[PDB]
């Protein structure tokens, strides 16, 4: 009829009662200042708070916060004092309890659906996650947590309805319980499922442009490849892209062509031209494709594994783009190593230095016959050191992807470790509901309701090894 | 998704106007967004594009006198262009791309319907 039942399982003799009060005194008092001392380093630190990212720290350690406090309480008010506690005072405490475990769920829901959108949405994350937009989210799931709680203190307590009520928890009905267990069990095996197809599609697709995935080496590749065009080996230029006018510069590529086909030069520039679009454009390449024979053009779709293998066999990638905003075909291409011959507009600007690449000016016929002639004259020496700079610059560009994987990771390790504590103790609570109960179960109940207040201590010890920004913010108080 | 534009008309030559496009996405909607316009029996042209942030593109004809906006909030763009010439009486459409990051090849483009803009030099 009381919270804080230790009267029960009588073989605790009173020279390991006091033992068993200290212990659990010490383990909610660590409890306490670890949660205490996540909070303040949390809000220390500028920036920890100011990524949404990590706001669910914040939101764990005061779930965690809430399932400390109150059970230092619940124990000091039978012990240290003997005061009998109402139905109001257990069901405030019970619904504590139950509000710390919502709030612990439902903060890794946020983060999961905080996790695909930054893995697998990379360009929507940075606009659709907001630090007001993320808060006013927490904000709206710990008020449901709280009033899914305080429900039975408004009047769904087992006597007001008179009808039969739960005996491991008395002044707690039955269907209350039941509809709790399936909210959050529901939950649960949702955001299991979640974090499962997160981790699965972002292994397959964060590390697809690697030469890991193609076999032979460089020339033996290209001359394949120039085989299957027929064609014989030489310098090979690549284009990829939509044929249209105005976004990317088709047309000033076959400005160049034909600017080159006048020249002394153009039997060693092989050129690969990939797109569909307007047939006017479509049309001039086709006839440049018929004129020489040294050009191929592509219109059908590709398959993305056959670029893969186009982008580590040719020598050079000419992005002759007028608005290219994020150039992620230039990375592409610079992972697999090919050096790109590129404009400088827009997010190409800031990818290609002066030694991963050349540089020319938007919408440039000159400029680019130019450049395409200076890389001719450059591909007679050695390229590997041309590559190995590209490879370098450009896998630097997946650093954060990287993270963004660890961190999911992490979030991983802390979910498993909230199953495999809050596990048997709801399969108590399921027993419960189906079937009555011997003083047994009541007694490995008891037993095992401790792995909440081993949650609450075992997870600041995950935070601090696994994040490395936060090792950094707490090694900096002192 | 959906796309509606507004601000189409006359306009007396020399003056200013806002066009506004909003469209209607489940996540994020458009990656890329621009305004094309399309004089009476010629091609389209680019006219426009933005992505976020300092990712503006006009054309080297409207450069310096258009200027492109978006508005994250309600998911739109807005188009204000000054000292209008009457070559640029066309039909403006608004377009939307959506963009792969793991392909840079693939991208879905949807359009709006257009709204006609006069700009007349008539006193
Ligand atoms: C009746 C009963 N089980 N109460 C006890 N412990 S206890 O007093 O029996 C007890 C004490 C100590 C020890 C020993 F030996 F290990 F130290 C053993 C038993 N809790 C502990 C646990 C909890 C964790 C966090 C905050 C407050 C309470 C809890 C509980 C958890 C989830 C739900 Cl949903 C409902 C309730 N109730």
């Amino acid at each position: 009829e009381n919270f804080m039942d230790i009267e029960c399982f009588m073989v605790l003799n009173p020279s390991q009662q006091l033992a068993i009060a200290v212990l659990s005194l010490t383990l909610g008092t660590f409890t306490v200042l670890e949660n205490l001392l996540v909070l303040c380093v949390i809000l220390h630190s500028r920036s920890l708070r100011c990524r949404p990212s990590y706001h669910f720290i914040g939101s764990l350690a005061v779930a965690d916060l809430l399932g400390s406090v109150i059970f230092v309480y619940s124990f000091i008010d039978f012990h240290v004092f003997h005061r009998k506690d109402s139905r109001n005072v257990f069901l405030f405490k019970l619904g504590g309890v139950t509000a710390s475990f919502t709030a612990k769920v439902g903060s890794l829901f946020l983060a999961a659906i905080d996790r695909y959108i930054s893995i697998h949405r990379p360009l929507a994350y940075k606009r659709i996650v907001t630090r007001p937009k993320a808060v006013v989210a927490f904000c709206l799931m710990w008020t449901i947590a709280i009033v899914i709680a305080v429900l039975p203190l408004l009047g769904w307590n087992c006597e007001k309805l008179q009808s039969v009520c739960s005996d491991i928890f008395p002044h707690i009905d039955k269907t209350y319980l039941m509809f709790w267990i399936g909210v959050v069990s529901v939950l649960l095996l949702f955001i299991v499922y979640a974090y499962m197809y997160i981790l699965w599609k972002a292994g397959i697709d964060c590390s697809f442009w690697n030469e890991s995935y193609l076999t032979g080496s460089r020339d033996e590749r290209k001359k394949s490849l120039l085989s299957k065009f027929g064609m014989d080996e030489g310098v090979t230029f690549m284009f990829i892209g939509r044929f249209d006018r105005g976004q990317k510069g088709v047309d000033v590529l076959l400005k160049a062509i034909e600017i080159l086909s006048s020249k002394k030069e153009f039997q060693e520039m092989r050129f690969i031209i990939i797109g569909k679009g307007d047939p006017e454009l479509e049309g001039w390449a086709r006839s440049l494709e018929e004129k020489h024979g040294n050009v191929k053009v592509i219109t059908e779709m590709l398959s993305r594994e056959f670029v893969r293998e186009l982008y580590g066999s040719v020598d050079f990638v000419i992005i002759p783009s007028y608005f290219e905003p994020f150039g992620l075909v230039a990375l592409e291409a610079m992972c697999l190593g090919a050096i790109p011959i590129a404009s400088a507009v827009g997010g190409l600007r800031d990818i290609i230095t002066n030694e991963t690449g050349i540089l020319v000016k938007a919408g440039d016929p000159g400029e680019l016959a130019n450049a395409i002639l200076k890389a001719l004259e450059l591909s007679r020496s050695d390229l590997s050191k041309f590559r190995e700079n590209c490879k370098k610059r450009a896998m630097s560009f997946s650093d954060q992807a990287r993270m963004d994987i660890e961190l999911a990771k992490t979030l991983v390790l802390i979910l498993v470790v909230l199953i495999i504590c809050w596990g048997p103790l709801l399969a108590i609570m399921v027993y419960d509901v189906f079937g009555k109960m011997n003083k047994l179960i009541k007694t490995v109940f008891a037993f095992c309701s401790m792995l909440c207040l081993l949650n609450s201590t075992v997870n600041p010890i995950i935070y601090a090894l696994r994040s490395k920004d936060l090792r950094h913010a707490f090694r900096s108080m002192f | 998704v959906q796309l509606q534009e507004s601000g189409g008309g006359l306009v007396q030559a020399g003056g200013s106007l806002r066009l506004s496009c909003a469209a209607s996405g489940t996540i994020f909607g458009p990656d890329v967004m621009g305004w094309y316009r399309q004089a009476p029996g010629k091609e389209r042209e680019l006219v426009a594009g933005i992505s976020n942030g300092a990712n503006t593109y006009y054309a080297d004809s409207v450069k310096g006198r258009f200027t492109i906006s978006r508005d994250n909030a309600k998911n739109t763009v807005y188009l204000q262009m000054n000292s209008l010439k009457p070559e640029d009486t066309a039909v403006y459409y608004c377009a939307a791309e959506v963009l792969d990051y793991t392909f840079a090849y693939l991208y879905h483009a949807y359009w709006g319907q257009g709204t006609q803009v006069t700009v007349s030099s008539h006193h």
